[PDB]
């Protein structure tokens, strides 16, 4: 029982461009290679290093042996976007996940104080949405009365959207009723490398 | 002293046998703590046959009456990297257990500790670890969870528990 | 044609046992070994262990030694995971898998999202994201609904029933320290658009048979 290491963690390509894979174990040659969509479980791609499961494109292949294996996708695909696992024995990789690449795209950076139905139930959701961005690698960051908060927000990101290639990203800013009317100015500040810098949305509780 | 063994049904004197060897199963999962465990075998009849050391008498986990080794205790796999995989433990000096015909089987401790601490010494040198522990069986039916042998057209279970439960470093 | 059809989802509270069952077809069932593999939400594969359908002989990792126990009925064909003592770090996806003769995997069974929680079923507060001046880059005014406190997964969100779909974006659910869900919704749209077009986010909770149309207006 080996441990699978498998490089790059994420890896993103250009349509029609090659992808490649490594995967090597801390220690002929059971490797296999597994392709997983959401939603569903892997499915085997490539068996024995080499040997192409059926119905598979011909654009997949893999070799290597002994301890370096590798991946390869000639020209990639729209719907090839997955993660993909190699496999040797019962000890699986760590999984890459291959995307689109595609260039720059700043987000839109909109700011939505809380809701007066809310507040009647006791609680106060400030919300930060960054919208149609690339690449993915974004830090917001909430500040209350310029005082920088910690461990009250939450993030979530889309996965790729399949017209434009690009990502979103919601952060919701979480505090009790009373810790919310005791302060005036709530801002989140976005930075993502389509910006030339930071760029800070903001209201006056008001 | 004395491992005794509890079997159903009670197994008739002529029924002694000497241990030749065992099969194994390798512990799976990682715990990476520089120890590796092996129970009796979690497979079936093919990972026996395919020891190729069983003898006339059909048995599980311990060989009856089979072959023996030529000097040292040895051991085979078709593939020490597959936990799927049995190991084949071909003894050297065969270890007697003995039917009383009173429901129960009995073997010397001394004996057995004997030949584990001469299987951990091979089986240390072919995992390059430091501790193996010998655990019971993982579960399975009442033919390969116990200890089964054929006798004289009737058939045994006898509970190996006693027999996988020792540490050595 | 081999199948692998698993039992479907299950909620646990906290120390209890799941059982997930999982029946082949199409092939001979004992000839094979089944491994047990699980996948923690947004996470990797981890192998639990096998059985050999013909003896029932199983083999663990060593994490689940104890609290894992695999079994398999060959009359009807179907492997079994029990997993007990739950905790909320054991929330994942289970599959059985088949082996091939090349030591892979080449049939899995579709998986069992098991979710372990102290939450009990709740529907979801709705809440207006509004668009405002503050909301309105361009051209472009932004506008959503904040879907807060439910349990479990799934909820479903639409815009004006479906005649709205350019523009939105409704994210994953996060995970509250209360064991509660919450995720927000948000389409882009023209800020002319406002003060003339309606827009109605829809919500629905099956598990707590909820059912909102909330009306997003203009500050
Ligand atoms: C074990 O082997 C010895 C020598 O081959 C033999 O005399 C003895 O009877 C055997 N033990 C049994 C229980 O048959
Ligand atoms: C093993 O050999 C002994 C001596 O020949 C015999 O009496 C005994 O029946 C054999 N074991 C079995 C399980 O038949």
């Amino acid at each position: 029982d080996i441990v699978m290491t498998q490089s790059p963690d994420s890896l993103a390509v250009s349509l029609g461009e090659r992808a490649t894979i490594n995967c090597k174990s801390s220690q002929k040659n059971y490797l296999a290679w597994y392709q997983q969509k959401p939603g569903q479980p892997p499915k085997l791609l490539i068996y024995w290093a080499s040997t192409r499961e059926s119905g598979v494109p011909d654009r997949f292949s893999g070799s290597g042996s002994g301890t370096d294996f590798t991946l390869t996708i000639s020209s990639l695909q729209a719907e090839d976007v997955a993660v993909y696992y190699c496999q040797q024995y019962y000890s699986f990789g760590g999984g890459t996940k291959v995307e689109i690449k595609r260039t720059v795209a700043a987000p839109s950076v909109f700011i939505f104080p809380p809701s007066d139905e809310q507040l009647k139930s006791g609680t106060a959701s400030v919300v930060c949405l960054l919208n149609n961005f690339y690449p993915r690698e974004a830090k917001v960051q909430w500040k209350v009365d310029n005082a920088l908060q910690s461990g009250n927000s939450q993030e979530s990101v889309t996965e790729q959207d399949s017209k434009d290639s690009t990502y979103s990203l919601s952060s919701t800013l979480t505090l009790s009723k009373a810790d919310y009317e005791k302060h005036k100015v709530y801002a989140c500040e976005v930075t993502h490398q389509g910006l030339r810098s930071p760029v800070t949305k903001s209201f006056n509780r008001g | 002293d004395t491992i005794t063994l509890p079997c159903r049904p009670a197994p008739p004197p002529h029924c002694s046998s000497n241990i030749t060897g065992l099969i194994l199963t390798r512990q799976g999962g990682y715990s990476n703590a520089n120890t590796v465990i092996f129970r009796p075998s979690g497979g079936d009849w093919r990972d026996i046959a395919r020891c190729q050391i069983a003898g006339t008498v059909v048995s599980t986990q311990l060989f009856l009456n089979g072959s023996l080794a030529e000097e040292e205790v040895v051991i085979r796999s078709e593939d020490w990297r597959d936990n799927a995989k049995s190991i084949c433990v071909q003894l050297a000096t065969s270890v007697e257990i003995a039917c009383t015909g009173a429901g129960h089987c009995a073997i010397s401790r001394a004996k057995w500790a004997n030949t584990l601490k001469q299987i951990a010494s091979k089986l240390r040198e072919q995992y390059g670890a430091k501790t193996i522990i010998f655990k019971p069986s993982s579960g399975g039916d009442p033919e390969f969870v116990n200890h089964s042998f054929n006798c004289g057209g009737e058939f045994f279970y006898c509970a190996s528990t006693q027999l996988f439960a020792s540490t050595w470093f | 044609q081999v199948q692998l059809v698993q039992s479907g989802a299950e909620v646990k509270k906290p120390g209890a046992s799941v059982k997930v069952s999982c029946k082949a077809s199409g092939y001979t069932f004992t000839g094979y070994y089944m491994h047990w593999v699980r996948q923690a939400p947004g996470q990797g594969l981890e192998w639990m262990g096998w059985i050999n359908p013909n003896s029932g002989g199983t083999n663990y990792a060593q994490k689940f030694q104890g609290r894992v126990t695999m079994t398999r009925d060959t009359s009807i064909s179907t492997a079994y995971m029990e997993l007990s003592r739950l905790r909320s770090d054991d929330t994942a996806v289970y599959y059985c898998a088949k082996i091939s003769g090349s030591y892979s995997f080449d049939y899995w069974g579709q998986g069992t999202l098991v979710t372990v929680s102290s939450a009990s079923t709740k529907g979801p507060s709705v809440f207006p994201l509004a668009p405002s001046s503050k909301s309105t880059s361009g051209g472009t005014a932004a506008l959503g609904c904040l879907v807060k406190d439910y349990f479990p997964e799934p909820v479903t969100v639409s815009w004006n029933s479906g005649a709205l779909t350019s523009g939105v974006h409704t994210f994953p659910a996060v995970l509250q320290s209360s064991g509660l869900y919450s995720l927000s919704s948000v389409v882009t749209v023209p800020s002319s658009s406002l003060g003339t077009q309606t827009y109605i986010c829809n919500v629905n909770h099956k598990p707590s048979n909820t059912k909102v149309d909330k009306k997003v207006e203009p500050k």
